[PDB]
C-alpha cells in the first residue's frame, strides 16, 4: 500500500480507460480530415471533447500521487505528463481570453488575403496565391507588394492579439513553475534523476548557441554565393555587402532558400535528377510508391505495413465529392491502427516524402508496446530526423538505380553532386539561421530583454546581425512580421527544427558507419543493411521511456546534439563555395537597407 | 453409440466473456479429433500435453472444454504457465496441462464499426487464480489504505473492465475466440 504500487495501479486504469477514448478521438478526427463534412465536424469535436476532459479528470487525480514518492521513473515520468495542470492554472475568465486569441489569430491566419492595387478585381491568400508569387515571380517590386502587405494588413491585426497572448501565457507558464513561457517551451529537452544524462531547460539555449557558431562559416559563405547570384537577377536593388532584402529569398519569410535553386544553380548546364518522367512510363500508382516504400524498410528488416494499414489508409484522392485535407500525414490512431494519409500525385518529390511518412510510421509501430504515455518520439526534434534520414538514403543516385528509376547511363561526375548538395544547402543550411534566431527572439520576449516599444526594433535588428537580411520597408511597433509566420501565430514552438536537423546527420553517419559505407555520407542509401536497421530499431523502441540524450547515444555514441557531422555531410560544397568566394564579400553590414529613409 | 458434442461447443454463435468463461462437460460420448484440425480456420491450435492422433487411440475419463473471448495480445496467455492480466486473473491453465487451447480471429462476429464492448475482463484482484479458477465477483478492489464503501474512488476500482473490439485495430487487439479442451468413456 505504498504510493509507488498505488500509483501504479492508478496508470494502470488510466492505459485501459485511455486507450479507447484516445481512439474514439483518432477515430472520429480521421473523417473530418476524409470526407469534410459538416456532419463529420461535430462528431469529431465531440469525441475531442470528450477526450480533452478526460485527461483533465485525471490530470487532477494523478495529483495525490507526488513524484516525491516515486522511485520508478517509468512510473515517475507517466505521472508527470499527467499531472501537468497545464492552462488550466488560470482563472476560468482568462482561459476564455486565451483561447480565444488562440483561436482568432489562427482564423486570421488562415482566411487574410491581400487584393492588388493594379487590378483590385483578383484577391490572393496565402494559402495558394502569395506563396505561388513568394516561389516564382522574378519582378522585385510584385515581390516587394506581397511580403509588405502581408506583413501590414495581416501582420498588424495580430500585433495587439499577440501582446495579449503573450501576457496570458506568461500567467500559466510562471504558475507551472517556469520562469518564462520560452522556458516552458524548453522543458521538451528536459532530463532529470538519471545521472550523466540530466539536462537542464537553460542547458539548451547554450547548446543551441554553441551549435551555430560553427555553422557560420558555412552559412556565410553560401551567403555571400547566393548574394553574387541574386545580383544578377536584381541588377540595381542589392548590395555585393550588404543583407539580403527578405522577399528576395525564396518564399514568403525566408524560412527556406529552396525556391533560389535556379538562380543559384552551381553547373545549370548539366541535367538534373528528377524520376518523374520514369515512373509514369512504367506504370506506378500510389499503391506502388507506397509499396516501394514498404520495401525499402524491409531491406533493413524493419516489418512491413500492416494489413489494416494497406485497408483503411488513404494513398490516393478521390477527390471531387469527397474532400480531405491533403497535407501528407501520419497517424497513430490507436489500438494497431496505422494510418499514413497522403494524397498522393505521381511525382518523385511525393515518393521522397512518402518514405518520410513510413519512416514516422515506422518508428510509431516500433514504440507502440509501450505504456500509453510513453508512446512518442524521444524528443520533439527525434520525429521529424527520423523521417529526414530516409529521404536522404532514398534520394540518393544510387538507390534510384536500384528500385530501376534512374537510367544506368547516368554519370555522376563532381558537377551533379555539388548542383545537388547545393539545392540540400539552400533548404537545411538555410533555415538555420532564420529558426535560431526566430526562438531566440520569442526566448527573449518571454523573458522580457524585449519590450513591446522595441518588438520589431530588435526583430529586425536580429534579423541583420545573425541572419544577414534586411526588410525592404522600414517596420514600426505596429507591424508584428513574427505572427506573420504560421508557427508563430499558431502558439508552437520552433527550435524543434534547428535541433531536428543537427540530429538527422547524426543519425545518418551512424546508420550509415554500420552499413560500411565507402564515399562521401551524401551518397550514402542504408538500404539492404540489416545492421542499419537494428541500430535504429534499438533507438525507436524505446520511446520517451528513456532520457533523450540516451536514445541518442544508442545511435550514434554521444550524449548531445553535434555540429560535425552536419558540416561533414556539406563539407564538399562548402571548399567549393570558399573557392568561388574568393573575390566576393563575405559577411554583411548590419546597417544597409533598400531605402532612402 | 453417442456423438460427442464438441460442434456445438465450437459452432455457437455466442461466447462467454473471460472473466466468465464458460465450461461444458463432454462424458460418455465418442467424437472425432481431426475434424478440429483440416478446418484450416484455427490460427492457434497447439496442444499441450497431449497429440491429435493419439487423442483418437486413447480413452479418457473426463473431457472439459472451456469458451471464451480474449483480445490477440492475450491468447499467448491461454497456455501454460503465463502472466498477465488474463491468465492471473480470469483465466489459469495449470503447469501440468494435458490438453489444447484452440483460437481464431472472430472480428467477422466480435467486432462493431463505433464499438462492441460485450465482452469484459477482470483487471485487477487481491490474488492469483488458482488453475481453472472462475472469478465472477462484482466487488470493488480497494488499491489504496483506504476502504471503499461499495463505493468507487480514489484508489478503490470496480474490477470489470470493458473490450473495445473495433474492426479497424491491430490484429493485436481485435476479438479472438479461444476452446481450450481439457483432459473411461469418452473414446475415440
Ligand atoms: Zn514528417
Amino acid at each position: 500500500s505504498t504510493i509507488e504500487e498505488q500509483a501504479k495501479t492508478f496508470l494502470d486504469k488510466f492505459n485501459h480507460e485511455a486507450e479507447d477514448l484516445f481512439y474514439q478521438s483518432s477515430l472520429a478526427s480521421w473523417n473530418y480530415n476524409t470526407n469534410i463534412t459538416e456532419e463529420n465536424v461535430q462528431n469529431m469535436n465531440n469525441a475531442g471533447d470528450k477526450w480533452s476532459a478526460f485527461l483533465k479528470e485525471q490530470s487532477t487525480l494523478a495529483q495525490m500521487y507526488p513524484l516525491q514518492e516515486i522511485q520508478n521513473l517509468t512510473v515517475k515520468l507517466q505521472l508527470q505528463a499527467l499531472q501537468q495542470n497545464g492552462s488550466s492554472v488560470l482563472s476560468e475568465d482568462k482561459s476564455k481570453r486565451l483561447n480565444t486569441i488562440l483561436n482568432t489569430m489562427s482564423t486570421i491566419y488562415s482566411t487574410g488575403k491581400v487584393c492588388n492595387p493594379d487590378n483590385p478585381q483578383e484577391c490572393l491568400l496565402l494559402e495558394p496565391g502569395l506563396n505561388e508569387i513568394m516561389a516564382n515571380s522574378l519582378d522585385y517590386n510584385e515581390r516587394l507588394w506581397a511580403w509588405e502587405s502581408w506583413r501590414s494588413e495581416v501582420g498588424k491585426q495580430l500585433r495587439p492579439l499577440y501582446e495579449e497572448y503573450v501576457v496570458l501565457k506568461n500567467e500559466m507558464a510562471r504558475a507551472n513553475h517556469y520562469e518564462d513561457y520560452g522556458d516552458y517551451w524548453r522543458g521538451d529537452y528536459e532530463v532529470n534523476g538519471v545521472d550523466g544524462y540530466d539536462y537542464s531547460r537553460g542547458q539548451l539555449i547554450e547548446d543551441v548557441e554553441h551549435t551555430f557558431e560553427e555553422i557560420k562559416p558555412l552559412y556565410e559563405h553560401l551567403h555571400a554565393y547566393v548574394r553574387a547570384k541574386l545580383m544578377n537577377a536584381y541588377p540595381s536593388y542589392i548590395s555585393p555587402i550588404g543583407c539580403l532584402p527578405a522577399h528576395l529569398l525564396g518564399d514568403m519569410w525566408g524560412r527556406f532558400w529552396t525556391n533560389l535553386y535556379s538562380l543559384t544553380v552551381p553547373f545549370g548546364q548539366k541535367p538534373n535528377i528528377d524520376v518523374t518522367d520514369a515512373m509514369v512510363d512504367q506504370a506506378w500508382d500510389a499503391q506502388r510508391i507506397f509499396k516501394e516504400a514498404e520495401k525499402f524498410f524491409v531491406s533493413v528488416g524493419l516489418p512491413n505495413m500492416t494489413q489494416g494499414f494497406w485497408e483503411n489508409s488513404m494513398l490516393t484522392d478521390p477527390g471531387n465529392v469527397q474532400k480531405a485535407v491533403c497535407h501528407p500525414t501520419a497517424w497513430d490512431l490507436g489500438k494497431g491502427d496505422f494510418r499514413i494519409l497522403m494524397c498522393t500525385k505521381v511525382t518523385m518529390d511525393d515518393f521522397l516524402t512518402a518514405h518520410h511518412e513510413m519512416g514516422h510510421i515506422q518508428y510509431d509501430m516500433a514504440y507502440a508496446a509501450q505504456p500509453f504515455l510513453l508512446r512518442n518520439g524521444a524528443n520533439e526534434g527525434f520525429h521529424e530526423a527520423v523521417g529526414e534520414i530516409m529521404s536522404l538514403s532514398a534520394a540518393t543516385p544510387k538507390h534510384l538505380k536500384s528500385i530501376g528509376l534512374l537510367s544506368p547511363d547516368f554519370q555522376e561526375d563532381n558537377e551533379t553532386e555539388i548542383n545537388f548538395l547545393l539545392k540540400q544547402a539552400l533548404t537545411i543550411v538555410g533555415t538555420l539561421p532564420f529558426t535560431y534566431m526566430l526562438e531566440k527572439w520569442r526566448w527573449m520576449v518571454f523573458k522580457g530583454e524585449i519590450p513591446k516599444d522595441q518588438w520589431m526594433k530588435k526583430w529586425w535588428e536580429m534579423k541583420r546581425e545573425i541572419v544577414g537580411v534586411v526588410e525592404p520597408v522600414p517596420h514600426d511597433e505596429t507591424y508584428c512580421d513574427p505572427a506573420s509566420l504560421f508557427h508563430v501565430s499558431n502558439d508552437y514552438s520552433f527550435i524543434r527544427y534547428y535541433t531536428r536537423t543537427l540530429y538527422q546527420f547524426q543519425f545518418q553517419e551512424a546508420l550509415c558507419q554500420a552499413a560500411k559505407h565507402e564515399g562521401p555520407l551524401h551518397k550514402c542509401d542504408i538500404s539492404n543493411s540489416t545492421e542499419a536497421g537494428q541500430k535504429l530499431f534499438n533507438m525507436l523502441r524505446l520511446g520517451k521511456s528513456e532520457p533523450w540524450t540516451l536514445a541518442l547515444e544508442n545511435v550514434v555514441g554521444a550524449k548531445n546534439m553535434n555540429v560535425r557531422p552536419l558540416l561533414n555531410y556539406f563539407e564538399p560544397l562548402f571548399t567549393w563555395l570558399k573557392d568561388q568566394n574568393k573575390n566576393s564579400f563575405v559577411g554583411w553590414s548590419t546597417d544597409w537597407s533598400p531605402y532612402a529613409d | 453409440t453417442n456423438l460427442c458434442p464438441f460442434g456445438e461447443v465450437f459452432n455457437a454463435s455466442k461466447f462467454a466473456s473471460v472473466y466468465a468463461w464458460n465450461r461444458k462437460r463432454i462424458s460418455n460420448c465418442v467424437a472425432d479429433y481431426s475434424v478440429l484440425y483440416n478446418s484450416t480456420s484455427f490460427s492457434t491450435f497447439k496442444c499441450y500435453g497431449v497429440s491429435p492422433t493419439k487423442l483418437n487411440d486413447l480413452c479418457f475419463t473426463n473431457v472439459y472444454a472451456d469458451s471464451f473471448v480474449v483480445k490477440g495480445d492475450e491468447v499467448r496467455q491461454i497456455a501454460p504457465g503465463q502472466t498477465g492480466v488474463i491468465a492471473d486473473y480470469n483465466y489459469k491453465l495449470p503447469d501440468d496441462f494435458t490438453g489444447c487451447v484452440i483460437a481464431w480471429n472472430s472480428v467477422k462476429q466480435d467486432a462493431l464499426t463505433g464499438g462492441n464492448y460485450g465482452y469484459l475482463y477482470r483487471l485487477f484482484r487481491k490474488s492469483k487464480l488458482k488453475p481453472f479458477e472462475r472469478d465472477i465477483s462484482t466487488e470493488i478492489y480497494q488499491a489504496g489504505s483506504t476502504p471503499c464503501n461499495g463505493q468507487v474512488g480514489l484508489n478503490c476500482y470496480y474490477p470489470l473492465e470493458r473490450y473495445g473490439f473495433h474492426p479497424t485495430n491491430g490484429v493485436n487487439y481485435q476479438p479472438f475466440r479461444v476452446v481450450v479442451l481439457s483432459f473411461a468413456t469418452v473414446c475415440g
